[PDB]
């Protein structure tokens, strides 16, 4: 989707852009 | 990269009057030049640099 | 001069004439040897396009 | 009116780069591969990282695994699809010594099983340093007596990767190559450093052979 | 410390350089109430209102002096000369910047003076001097410490103490001027307005201004000091205006 | 009561068109392919673009990669699925000279890895011109002296694509063909131009051989 | 009836001459929000924004057509050419006025069309045309009713029906154009803005515009009528702008 | 879905229709 | 998504973290 984290760990998130 | 369509010009320096020194002073001197980007500078289209290369893995 | 610090030294002296040239190089910050390996030139070689003013300082 | 978005540290470093590749063949009990994890065996990513003294980032890991058929004498070689296992062994953990080793039980070690023909496997890794930031350079020794190992290698205790064929060998040997790709994310950088000028020589130190500062031109006025 | 920028050219002076402004009048564009030509004037601005550097001259120990005729000296300088060639009428001010640097072990004094309508006398009393003798464009014409003989039919009487105008050279300070004393200064800056009896004039037939540099105290130094001391003149037109656009004149 | 939706510039240009295809075989160190990116090597898309003088669009890139088995002498050829790498090298970047070149580390160059049997790879590209619009025609030279190169080729500095087999060669050579498809999106067009009448002759210029304005009929009244 | 004055030059047309304005855009100076060069631009105005008349050509009974490359055609015209030589960058619009008068006993029709970025093809397929063949400055380059042979190494393919661009000549009406029908009109006036992919460009390396005059219906008349019918082209730069003042270029 | 951008770059969006 | 159970049995849920 637009932006939803699918995982419970911050390292799983996409890049900071 | 060098491309004549985007030539930027030339930078030159010339003697306006002369170097003038008293006696017992070395007439030959040196000038240091520094370069840096100003506040309006920007870059685009990331690429791999041509300055580093390799033939095998480093052990 | 490229294997010493003489590469950075621009000679200057007292002349017996007028309007002699001290130095001159193209404004090619990413492709010309004069500016290729400075901090600005090294940052530039990771990119393809550039835009902006260039600050030149002479001491 | 011109943005500097693409010169951010994130955009500069958040691109996948090959750091190593290893090979292993299914024709022996020693048919596995190992690699001590480090970012100093490839020129490009090493130079990009070494623009800074200290770094702090998460890591995205992607593997590209390909196989090639080796010469054989059996008629009609017909091999099923191959499944691979990649296991991470943190320092101090037991290491495999053969393909059929008990260590591949991976009860606590993180491991990934992947079958050929699918999308490349991918996992994320957090910031796992014992310090407050990763170190690209270390002007010091490992021993308090200032003897022995000197340099950045003292701080490299990141563990080892192990790779093997899961499938039992068939009627013809298969040689596989696994390419490891690192992509830093959520990057923080400190103490900018001059870009590396001399070509790299060794993995564990900064040794170099002296080279000129720039390329040359005929005279000071040549355009 | 202080930088003066005109167009794309910049010069630098001390923060207390004491710029001399003509007769107290800053250069300005011609006003409508005092204009006689009816066509719309051409004002090139940045393209012409910029610092032009003429050829440098050498201040020798026996130098008597130099002079330049102002509109003629810039007749071959970029777009200023082109507009001069293509227009029948023109008016302009000037910012004259004279540069001469020497060490603290040198001595000498120069008079930099701007003389309006500097009509000059001829060595032959029955003749008038020719254009080549009166002006050398960029090249500077030299004063002489001796007297030019009457044999010469069309030369300028260049005796310094009369300054080519039959006057007392020490009385030249009545014109806008500055002193370059090597002990204290290394430059002089004189801003002069347009001075004429008519609002506009032809830039080729009439030399409105004459810049004279005359060493009152000769240059001197001890053995070992640099013997070559140049004098460099940089002139910038100010509020240059033109009228009567037609075909280019040959001269 | 009749809409002109399908004659919009978007609908007219937003259709994928093959611009080039290249081949490479896995039987040599020179077994890679290169292509200098340009939209003037195919008649159809070139003519569609050249209805206008200036264009500004984003681009969707799609690759169709197929392979064919080459003759071999080994009995029982059994090759695993093939993985391909396509790397984009912007102008000035180092270029590969062999399949096993270090440049394929693609630490900063954008690259795509794709395995056969899956959906075609696809990526998007923004408007990357140094000018304010792409130019289809350029009545000028590259040199200020008006000598040398004349025409649209002066403005073509878009880079190069490189393609290779990732897998190591097996018991039989494999020849692969990659077809490149361009699809402009978010298109803006300016200065309409007469449609090209004479057949194209060269990639880098508008050279043509004179041809009649239309086909002919017998007389002015023939129906 | 209607007079158009630019600078010190004036042209006259019928009160209903129907001036054609480019793509509906009037020429204008470059705005700050779309400028990339940082130096202050030079805007000579009256000195450059005026009607320049090129050499006249003769409309013969077998004439195929003529063309001029716009910035090059004015490269030797007064102060416009001087500014072109002294500046690295430039942008300008144009007002093109084509004059061709004939009696009511004459017949003929001309297409006057302004073509942006008129890249031309070479007679030799492996080469590109040289500058002399592509443009003749003031002098007009002539279209040919025949086909140029491939032997010629660097000539322009000048077949009229393809118009040197590999297109249909009858489709040239998509570009801003006007028809000169001797039955009704004796002049055409096309005002074109600056059209480019960049806000400014070099005036010597890039010809932004090309003016083509092509007789679609050949000139004809009976015996006794005047056989010499000239075509005269008058062009005025509009809102000419320059940047990057430096030394003059040789070309 | 009906219309949701899945990417942070405008070039990733579908055609303007 | 962030957290939605897709199955009717508790044993199907992910780990307690
Ligand atoms: C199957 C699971 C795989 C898990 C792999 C874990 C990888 C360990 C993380 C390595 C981080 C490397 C940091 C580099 C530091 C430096 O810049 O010197
Ligand atoms: C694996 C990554 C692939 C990246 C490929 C980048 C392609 C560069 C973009 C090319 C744009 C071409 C524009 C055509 C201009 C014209 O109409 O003349």
């Amino acid at each position: 989707y637009t932006n939803i984290n699918y995982y419970k760990d911050a390292a799983s998130n996409s890049a900071n852009r | 990269v060098e491309d004549e369509y985007t030539a930027a010009g030339y930078i030159t320096c010339w003697y306006q009057t002369n170097i003038v020194v008293p006696a017992d002073v070395q007439s030959s001197c040196d000038i240091l030049c520094f370069v840096s980007a100003c506040n309006d500078f920007s870059v685009r289209m990331l690429k791999d640099t041509p300055f580093i290369r390799q033939d095998t893995f480093y052990q | 001069n490229v294997n010493s610090l003489k590469a950075y030294q621009i000679p200057v002296q007292s002349n017996s004439d007028n309007g002699k040239q001290v130095f001159g190089f193209p404004l090619q910050p990413g492709a010309n040897g004069v500016l290729n390996r400075t901090l600005l030139g090294e940052i530039l070689n990771y990119y393809t396009h550039w835009s902006g003013s260039i600050k030149l300082t002479f001491m | 009116y011109h943005s500097r978005s693409e010169s951010s540290i994130e955009n500069f470093l958040c691109r996948a780069a090959c750091v190593y590749y290893a090979t292993y063949t299914n024709n022996s009990e020693k048919g596995y591969a190992e690699w001590v994890i480090n970012t100093r065996q490839v020129a490009q990513l090493r130079r990009k990282l070494e623009l800074f003294t200290y770094l702090r980032f998460d890591l995205e890991l992607t593997f590209v695994i390909t196989s090639a058929q080796q010469p054989s004498t059996a008629t009609s070689v017909d091999a099923p699809v191959q499944t691979h296992q990649i296991m991470y062994v943190p320092p101090g953990g037991p290491v495999p010594t053969k393909v059929t080793d008990y260590a591949w039980q991976t009860s606590t070690n993180p491991s990934v099983f992947w079958t050929e023909g699918n999308a490349p496997p991918r996992m994320s890794i957090p910031f796992i340093s014992i310090g407050n930031a990763y170190s690209c350079f270390y002007d010091g020794w490992t021993q308090f007596s200032r003897n022995g190992v000197y340099g950045i290698n003292t701080l490299n205790n990141m563990g080892t990767l192990y790779m093997r064929h899961v499938n039992e060998a068939g009627q013809g040997p298969i040689k596989s190559t696994v390419r490891i790709y690192f992509k830093p994310k959520h990057v923080k950088a400190w103490v900018p450093r001059p870009p590396r000028l001399c070509q790299y020589e060794k993995q564990k130190n900064v040794n170099f052979t002296p080279t000129g500062v720039t390329t040359t031109r005929v005279g000071i006025t040549t355009t | 410390v202080r930088s003066i920028t005109l167009g794309n050219s910049t010069i630098t002076t001390q923060e207390c350089a004491n710029v001399v402004v003509g007769y107290g009048v800053w250069p300005e564009y011609l006003k409508d109430n005092e204009a006689t030509a009816e066509d719309q004037p051409t004002q090139p601005d940045v393209a012409t209102c910029r610092f032009y550097t003429l050829e440098s001259v050498q201040w020798m120990k026996n130098s008597a002096g130099w002079w330049w005729k102002l509109p003629d000296a810039l007749s071959q300088m970029g777009l200023f000369g082109q507009n001069m060639q293509y227009h029948y009428l023109g008016r302009t001010g000037y910012t004259i910047h004279v540069q001469c640097n020497a060490s603290k072990f040198h001595q000498g004094c120069l008079l930099v003076v701007c003389v309006p309508e500097a009509e000059m006398g001829c060595s032959n009393l029955n003749n008038t001097p020719e254009f080549a003798e009166l002006s050398g464009g960029d090249t500077a014409r030299m004063f002489t410490d001796t007297q030019i003989g009457e044999t010469n039919s069309k030369k300028v009487q260049t005796a310094v103490w009369n300054a080519g105008m039959g006057v007392g050279v020490g009385n030249l300070t009545i014109y806008p001027h500055q002193w370059i004393n090597l002990r204290t200064n290394n430059s002089a800056t004189i801003v002069m307005p347009y001075i004429n009896s008519v609002p506009m004039d032809n830039m080729f037939r009439h030399n409105n201004l004459t810049l004279m540099i005359i060493p009152f105290v000769p240059l001197n130094y001890s053995e070992g000091s640099s013997p070559y001391v140049p004098i460099t003149v940089t002139i910038a037109p100010m509020c240059a205006e033109y009228n009567g656009l037609r075909l280019a004149s040959s001269q």
